[PDB]
C-alpha cells in the first residue's frame, strides 16, 4: 500500500478495498473503487470512466458542416449541448456571424435543456438517494397534504390525492414485483425524512417523470425532434413566416404560441414543485452541508455561456458568467481563454491513452486520442478486472487541468463564480437560500449544496426563458426575421487552414470543442466534457479530481451499502458517454 | 403480475431511454406501474453495484426464459471488448447472459440494430449491432437515433395487449411504423413534385415550407413513421422544423455521404 | 287578459308582462315572455325560437351520402348527433348493414360528446346560475381548501391554488372590465352557496373550461376534427391498420393509445370534479327540488341510444332504453313507434309555417317546412316584436306532440324511464343519491333533479367509453378490423323508393330524422329535434310544452332580474339551432 | 387595460364559438382573463335580457371606435329580417349598430365569410355573409366550417401582439394560414403523384393511407392550415382520418357537387 498527500488530502490505498460497478441512475458506464479505514471513513477514491467509443477520431476526415449531428449523438440525457458547441467551433474557424433570432433561438435551447436535465436529474437520478420510497407507505396522507401545503402554492396537494399515490405504490409492491426499487438502500440510517416527506417527494417523483416530457416540445419546434434536434452551421434550420402566404410552411405564430405555453408551464413546475422540495431535503439534511465539500472550496472553472449579444463571447454578453478560481481564493475570479496553451490541458498517464510523453498535458489544439487498454498490475486479470491499479491507467476519462490544477464544474462552481463575480441576481437567490436553511455560504460547497444549486440553475433558467422569448418576438414585431446566414455556407469560402473553438455551460459544466479544417475537412476535433474535467483521473503530480476529492474524508454508516457514496456522486450528476466520448 | 422486463446498456448515449420516458400516450409512469415490470435497468434502478449485481442474477435466474430482454446501445469487440466494462468484465458478457434467458429481444434505436455513431467510419471499438452476437434469439429492432416516444410505447403497448411480437420485414422491423419511407408521407411532397425546392437556407423557399432534397433530405431513402405519426406528442419532425433527414433510422446512415449532400 | 285550464296549468295572461331576449348562456336564439300575478308567480310562460334556417329545404335534392355532413352543421355544440342520426336513417332507408367496428366507434363517438357537451353545459352555460363569481372575492382560501377537500379526493386544492384563483380574478375585476361578468346577478337573494363554496365552484369553472378541450380528441381520432366531424354511409372512414404495412397511414396502436388516455382523464375529471360539484348544488339548493317540475312529473320521451349489438335497434340492444310515460302514470312505460303515424306529429298552429290544415299535426313522413312569418298583432311591428302574441303564432319552433301529449325529453326523462322500466344500475344510482340529499324521489322532477340528472350522465358515458374501447380492442385482438360496408355504396344498387328513420338520444334528448329517398336523391328530409320538443309552442288544444310548464307558477323575488326563469331554462341546456334547424 | 371585444352571432351553429374554446396555445381561458376583454357574446356572459342589451349599449357607446367586433354567422335578408330576431328586431340591425362602432370585424367562420350551409341551395332565409352587408369597414375572413381552434386563437395573438391586423390575400383571408391549399401541404401527396388512390371505403389503400382523391377530396380546391398546423392541439385532420377534405374552407362549397364527386 501507498499513502501520499496531495490537495490537502491524505491518499491511502492501506485497508479495506469496496467496489461500485456499476453505478447506477447516472448516464453511461462508471466503476468507483475506495478504501475504507477502522473507522468505516474514505482514504481513497478511484474514479473510472467504463466506456469509449472515440467521436474525436469518427470525426476526421467529415465535412464540418456535418459535424453537429455526430457530437450530439455524445450524450442523448445532455442532447444538444454538443451540437451547440460544434456550431459554435465552426462558426469560430471559418469567420461566421449568425443572426439575431439564430442566437436567440439557440439560448432557448440550451435554456430548455437546463430546465429539463436539472429536473429528471433531481427526481428521477439523485432523489432516491434521499426519499425513502418504501417508507412513503407509512405516511398519513393528511399530515402530507399539511406538509406540502405548508411549503408550496402547488395544488396538487389534497389528501386524497396523496392516498392514491400512496395505495398506487402500495398495488406497485404487493406482487412482490419491486422492479426499480428491488434491493435499494431503504430504511438506511441516512435516510432522514419523515414519512409524510417521502410520500411528499415521491408524488412530486412521479409527477416530474410524467411533467418533463412536455419541457421538450420547445426543441420539437425549433429543432424537430428531441432527444437529438438539428442545428446548423449559420445558424438554425426553423426558418420564420409570420405574416405571409405559406406560413403554415414555418415557425409561425401558432407554433411560437406553443412555446409560450411550454416556457409558463415550465417555470411553474420548477418553482412550485422542484425548488421547495430542494430546501425541504436541505432543511432534514443540513449535515449534508459538511459533506462532499472536495474541490469546491479550493478550485472551480466555469466557461461561460448564454451570449445576449450575438456573435460576442465576451464578458459584456455571456449572460451566465466565466472565470476560474484557484487556491481556495474567491477574492480572485480569472479570465479564461481556451486558446492559450498554457490553461486548458489533458493528461493521460492515468488513462487508457497514448502520448508521446504522457507526463506532459497537451492543449486540446494539440490534442491526440490514441485508444490504448492497459489497466497493468490490476488484482484479477485485464478482462476480469476485481481492482484497478490506480497507481497506473485506470481510466477511458481524460484529466483535464487548468493551469495545471484539478478543478470542478457545473452548478455549484457556476453559482461561486457568479456569487463571487457580483452577480446581483445570484447574490440575492444564494443569500436567501442559504437564509431560509440557517446555514453559512460556506454550506453550499457540499453535496447538499451542489442539489439546491441545481434547483437555483432550473428556476434561473426558466426565467431566461422567458426573456429570450420575449427578444425573439421583438425582433419580429420589427420585421426582423432571418435566421440563417449562407454566404460561408459553401466549403469554397472558407480558409483553406482555420482553426476555432465552441464553448458553453452544459448541465453539467464548461464544455468545449476545439476544431481545426483543413482543405475542407476536419483536421482535428477534440472535446473536453464537463464530466471528463469532474470524474477525471490522476495527473502526474497524483493531483485527484473532483469525484475523487469529494468522496475522500467522508463516513459510511454500513460499508456493503453505498449510499454515502452515491449520494456524492449524484450530486454531480455524472454523465459517462460524456466525459469519454 | 406484470411481464417482467430486462433493460440493458452496452455504447450509447441513452437517447433511446430518454425517447421511452418522453411518451404522451402511454405515459411511461403508466407503462412501468401497470403494463410491465421494469426489473432491472441501470438508468432508473434504486440499486448500484453488489446490490444491482444481485438483482440482475435474482431476475433472470428465477424469471429465466420468461423475461423480454431490452438492448440499448451495442457492444464492441475491440480491446478484448473492455471498451464497455461492466462489473469488471467486458459487456458483452453481461449482454450473452442476458440473451441467454430471454423469451425475445427488442433492439432499441440505431445502435442496437445496426451500429449508429460508435460504429461509423473509421469504427474504433469494432461497435457490434445485437443481431451479429445473438444469433439463437428473435429480435424485434426498433431503428432510430432515437426512435420516436409514442411508436417506442406504441410496440410495447402492442406486445402486452396482443401477447404476440409485431410483424417485422425482411430487417425485423416492425411493419406498422417502418412498413413506408419518411418521403412516402412527407407533407413536403407537393413542393418535390412541383420542383419547388430549398436552395439556402432561409431563402424565400424555405420561409415557404419547400421541399429539403437539394438541402440533402435522406427522407426518399428512410423507413421511419415521423412524417405521419411525428414527434413529441405530433408537435413536430425534422423536415416540418426545416432540416432534412439524415436518414437515422437506416442501417450506415452516417457514412452515406455529407448529409447535405442530395440523396 | 284571458285565462285557460290546460295540464293541471291556469294559464293566466293577466298582470305585468316581462321580457327576456335575449336568452343567454344558452346555444342559439330564444326569446322568453311571462306574465306574473300580484304575488310575483308566474302565470303564464312563452317560449320563442328566435332563429330558423331551413335544412330540411336545403337537403332536398342531395346525395343521401352527403346528408350527414349537411345536417351536422344544426348544431356545433351538439356537434355530431345529427350525422349520426342521418347515416342511422339513411342505412335504415337503403338496407345498409356496418360492421361491428363501426358501430362501435359510433357510440364511441356519442359517448365522447355526452361527456364533452354536458361538462361544458354544467360550467359554462348553468354554472353561473348557481355560482356567485363575485361573491368568491370575500373567500378565505384555507376554509375553500378545507371545503373542496372535504368533498373530493380531486388533487387540485391547496390553498394557495385558491388564493391564486382568487387574486387572478380580483385583478380581472380591478380596472372595471369585468367581461362576461358585466352587469350579472351577482348579490340576488337566490345565490345561496357560501362565499368558500362560490371559489371553489369558479375555480371548477376555469379548469373545465381548460379540461374540455381534451376530451374531443377522441372525436379528432376517429372524425378526423371537432367541431364537426366526419362519418359515412356505412360505418366510419377511419380505416384500421394494427400490424400490416402502412399502419402510420390509419388507425394504428399508438392512435388508439391516444383515445384510451384521452378516457382515463375524462372518467378522472366527471367524477372527481363535475360529480362532487353537482352533489354540492343540491346539498345548498335544496328548494330547487320543488321548483320547475313542469312536465317532468306527468309526460316523459325517450326514443333510447347507444345499440350495443350493431345494426339492431331494439329494446335487448340499446344500452340507454327508450320509451314513453303519459299522464303520470310512471308504472306504465309505453314502446315508441317512429313510423306510427299516430304517434309522433308536429303542429304549426302557434308557429311561423303553413300547413293545408294547422289544425292537426303531421307525422314527419308527411311532415312540411313552409315558413311563415306571420306574428300578428306585437303591439309594434313586424320587426319590432313588443309582446308576443301566444294566441297567434309565436315561434320558429315547431310544436312535437306524442299521441297528442305534450313530453319532456332530456337527462331527467331518460332518467325517469330507465328507472320505471326496472334498469338496477340506474334505480340503485338514482336511490343512492336522492337518499344522500335527504329527499324524496318526487325531488328528482324539479330544475335541481335536471341538473343532478345531467352530472349523472356525464359520469354513465365515461364508464361506456371504456366500455366501448374493450370491445373495439377485443375485435382488433381477434383480427376483426372492419369499418365499412360498401356493397350499397353506389346509387345503382338502391331502392328507386325507400325511407327510413334514424335516431337516438342526443345531450338534449330524443333525436330523430325522417328521409325518403327517390331516384338516388333526398326527396323528403324532416328533423324533430330534443329542444324542439322542451321548447315547444302551444298546439291546437292549448297544451303547453316543457319550458312553459316548467316556469309555471315560478316564484320571482326581483322581476327585473329574472334569475329563476334563467335557472330553470338552462337546467334544459336549450339548443335552439338545433330546435328551428 | 385589454382591448374591446364584441362578440355577436346572427344565424349560426355556434361551431366557431366551439373551435376557439379548444384552443390548446393560447388556452381561451387566457385569452378571456389576459389577452382581450370579451365584453359581450351571447354564449358565455351572465347577463340576459335587458342587463345583456344595456351591456351592449354601453360598451359599444364607451368604446366607440375602439373595439373589435367578431361575428359568428350571418344576417337572413328574408322576411324583413326576421328568420334572425335579437330583442324583438331584425339580427342586421344589431349587426350594422355593432360594427358602426367597431375599428375593425373578424368574419369568424364560412358562414360569416361566406354563407356556408343556411346558403346552400335554395337558401331559404337569404342569408348573406358580412361583407356584402357592411361595406365601410376592414373585414378579416377567417374561414372554415369552422376555422381551426389554434388558427383562430394565433389569428388573435398576432393582432393583440403585434397590434395590427394580419395581411391578407384578394378575398380578405389572412395569408399566414390560408395561403396555400390543402394539397400544396398533404402527407398523402406522395400517393396522389403515384396514382395510389383509396377506391372504396376500407379497402386495403385505405388501410395504407392512400390518396383519397377518387373518393372526392376538395384539397385540390380548398385553401386553409389543415395538412400543417391539423386539428385539436395537432391530433388529426379531416383526410388524416381517412375522409377527404369536404371542401368547407371555400365559398359556395356545399353547392360544388357531391362531396363525393372528384374535383
Ligand atoms: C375574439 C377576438 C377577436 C379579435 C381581437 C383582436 C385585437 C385587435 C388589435 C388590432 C390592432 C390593429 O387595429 C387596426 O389598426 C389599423 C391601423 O393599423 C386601423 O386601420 C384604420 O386606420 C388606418 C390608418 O392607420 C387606415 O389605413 C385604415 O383604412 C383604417 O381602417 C384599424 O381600424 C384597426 O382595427
Ligand atoms: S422534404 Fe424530404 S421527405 Fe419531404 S418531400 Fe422533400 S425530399 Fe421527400
Ligand atoms: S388526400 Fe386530398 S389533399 Fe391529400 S394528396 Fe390526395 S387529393 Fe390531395
Ligand atoms: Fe439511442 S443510444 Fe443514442 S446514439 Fe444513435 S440510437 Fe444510440
Ligand atoms: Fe361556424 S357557425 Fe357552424 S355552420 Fe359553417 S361556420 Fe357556421
Ligand atoms: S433523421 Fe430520423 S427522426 Fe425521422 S425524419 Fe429522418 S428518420
Ligand atoms: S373539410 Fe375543412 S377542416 Fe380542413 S381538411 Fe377540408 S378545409
Ligand atoms: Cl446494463
Ligand atoms: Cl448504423
Ligand atoms: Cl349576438
Ligand atoms: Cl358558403
Ligand atoms: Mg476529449
Ligand atoms: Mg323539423
Amino acid at each position: 500500500s501507498t499513502q501520499y498527500e496531495t490537495q490537502g488530502y491524505t491518499i491511502n490505498n492501506a485497508g479495506r478495498r469496496l467496489v461500485v460497478d456499476p453505478i447506477t441512475r447516472i448516464q453511461g458506464h462508471m466503476r468507483c473503487e475506495v478504501n475504507i479505514n477502522d473507522q468505516n471513513v474514505i482514504t481513497n477514491a478511484v474514479s473510472c470512466g467504463t466506456m469509449f467509443r472515440g467521436l474525436e477520431i469518427i470525426l476526421q476526415g467529415r465535412d464540418p458542416r456535418d459535424a453537429w449531428a455526430f457530437v450530439e449523438r455524445i450524450c442523448g440525457v445532455c442532447t444538444g449541448v454538443h451540437a451547440l458547441a460544434s456550431v459554435y467551433a465552426i462558426e469560430d474557424a471559418i469567420g461566421i456571424k449568425v443572426p439575431d433570432n439564430a442566437n436567440i433561438i439557440r439560448n432557448i435551447m440550451l435554456a430548455t435543456l437546463w430546465c429539463h436535465d436539472h429536473l429528471v436529474h433531481f427526481y428521477q437520478l439523485a432523489g432516491m438517494d434521499w426519499i425513502d420510497v418504501l417508507d412513503a407507505l407509512k405516511a398519513d396522507p393528511r399530515k402530507t397534504s399539511e406538509l406540502a401545503q405548508s411549503l408550496s402554492s402547488w395544488p396538487k396537494s389534497s389528501p386524497g390525492y396523496f392516498f392514491d399515490v400512496q395505495n398506487r405504490l402500495k398495488k406497485f409492491v404487493e406482487g412482490g414485483q419491486l422492479g426499480i426499487f428491488r434491493n435499494g438502500y431503504w430504511g438506511h440510517p441516512q435516510y432522514k425524512l419523515p414519512p409524510e416527506a417521502n410520500l411528499m417527494g415521491f408524488a412530486h417523483y412521479l409527477e416530474a417523470l410524467d411533467f418533463q416530457r412536455e419541457i421538450v416540445k420547445i426543441h420539437a419546434v425549433f429543432g424537430g425532434k428531441n432527444p437529438h434536434p438539428n442545428w446548423i452551421v449559420g445558424g438554425m434550420p426553423c426558418a420564420i413566416n409570420i405574416d405571409e402566404s405559406g406560413a403554415v410552411g414555418a415557425v409561425n405564430m401558432e407554433r411560437l404560441n406553443l412555446v409560450q405555453s411550454i416556457i409558463t408551464r415550465t417555470a411553474d413546475f420548477i418553482n412550485n414543485v422542484m425548488i421547495p422540495d430542494a430546501l425541504a431535503i436541505g432543511q432534514f439534511n443540513k449535515p449534508w452541508s459538511e459533506i462532499g465539500t472536495g474541490l469546491s472550496d479550493k478550485c472551480v472553472l466555469s466557461y461561460g455561456a448564454f451570449p445576449d449579444i450575438a456573435n460576442d463571447f465576451g464578458e459584456k454578453s455571456l449572460l451566465m458568467p466565466g472565470g476560474a478560481v484557484i487556491n481556495g481564493d474567491f477574492n480572485n475570479v480569472l479570465p479564461v481563454d481556451l486558446v492559450d496553451p498554457q490553461q486548458v490541458q489533458e493528461f493521460v498517464d492515468h488513462a487508457w491513452y497514448r502520448y508521446p510523453n504522457d507526463q506532459v498535458g497537451r492543449h486540446p489544439f494539440d490534442g491526440i486520442t490514441d485508444p490504448w487498454y492497459n489497466p497493468g498490475d490490476v488484482k484479477g486479470s485485464d478482462t476480469n478486472i476485481q481492482q484497478l491499479n490506480e497507481q497506473e491507467r485506470y481510466s477511458w476519462i481524460k484529466a483535464p487541468r487548468w493551469r495545471g490544477n484539478a478543478m470542478e464544474v457545473g452548478p455549484l462552481a457556476r453559482t461561486l463564480i457568479a456569487y463571487h463575480k457580483g452577480d446581483a441576481a445570484t447574490v440575492e437567490s444564494v443569500d436567501r437560500m442559504m437564509s431560509a436553511l440557517n446555514l453559512p455560504l460556506s454550506g453550499i460547497q457540499s453535496t447538499l449544496g451542489r442539489i439546491l444549486c441545481r434547483a437555483h440553475e432550473a428556476q434561473w433558467a426558466a426565467g431566461k426563458l422567458q426573456y429570450f422569448f420575449d427578444k425573439l418576438m421583438t425582433n419580429l414585431k420589427n420585421g426582423n426575421l432571418a435566421t440563417a446566414s449562407t454566404e460561408k455556407w459553401e466549403p469554397a469560402t472558407w480558409p483553406t487552414e482555420c482553426r476555432g473553438v465552441g464553448f458553453t455551460e452544459a448541465p453539467r459544466g464548461a464544455l468545449g470543442h476545439w476544431a481545426a479544417i483543413r482543405d475542407g475537412k476536419i483536421d482535428l476535433y477534440q472535446c473536453v466534457v464537463p464530466t471528463t474535467w469532474n470524474a477525471s483521473p490522476r495527473d502526474p503530480k497524483g493531483q485527484i479530481g473532483a469525484y475523487e476529492a469529494a468522496l475522500m474524508n467522508t463516513k459510511m454508516a454500513i460499508p456493503e451499502q453505498p449510499l454515502e457514496i452515491l449520494r456524492t456522486l449524484h450530486s454531480f450528476d455524472p454523465c459517462l458517454a460524456c466525459s469519454t466520448h | 403480475p406484470r411481464i417482467p422486463v430486462v433493460w440493458i446498456h452496452g455504447l450509447e448515449c441513452t437517447c433511446c431511454t430518454e425517447s421511452f420516458i418522453r411518451s404522451a400516450h402511454p405515459l411511461a409512469k403508466d407503462v412501468i406501474l401497470s403494463l410491465i415490470s421494469l426489473d432491472y435497468d441501470d438508468t432508473l434502478m434504486a440499486a448500484a453495484g453488489t446490490q444491482a449485481e444481485e438483482v440482475f442474477e435474482d431476475i433472470i435466474t428465477q424469471y429465466n426464459g420468461k423475461y423480454i430482454l431490452a438492448v440499448e446501445g451495442n457492444p464492441p469487440l475491440g480491446e478484448q471488448g473492455m471498451f464497455c466494462i461492466s462489473s469488471g468484465r467486458p459487456f458483452i458478457e453481461k449482454l450473452k447472459r442476458a440473451a441467454a434467458g430471454a423469451s425475445a429481444i427488442i433492439a432499441w434505436g440505431t445502435c442496437a440494430s445496426w451500429g449508429c455513431v460508435q460504429a461509423a467510419r473509421p469504427n474504433p471499438t469494432q461497435a457490434t449491432p445485437i443481431d451479429k452476437v445473438i444469433t439463437d434469439k428473435p429480435i424485434i429492432k426498433v431503428p432510430g437515433c432515437p426512435p420516436i416516444p409514442d411508436v417506442m410505447s406504441a410496440i410495447i403497448t402492442y406486445m402486452v395487449t396482443f401477447d404476440r411480437l409485431p410483424d417485422v420485414d425482411r430487417m425485423g422491423r416492425p411493419l406498422m411504423f417502418y412498413g413506408q419511407r419518411i418521403h412516402d408521407k412527407c407533407y413536403r411532397r407537393a413542393h418535390f413534385d412541383a420542383g419547388e425546392f430549398v436552395q439556402s437556407w432561409d431563402d424565400d423557399a424555405a420561409r415557404k415550407g419547400y421541399c429539403l432534397y437539394k438541402m440533402g433530405c435522406k427522407g426518399p431513402t428512410t423507413y421511419n413513421a415521423c412524417s405521419s405519426t411525428r414527434w413529441n406528442d405530433g408537435v413536430s419532425f425534422p423536415i416540418q422544423s426545416g432540416h432534412g433527414c439524415l436518414g437515422c433510422a437506416e442501417n450506415g446512415f452516417w457514412d452515406r455521404g455529407s448529409f447535405y449532400s442530395r440523396v
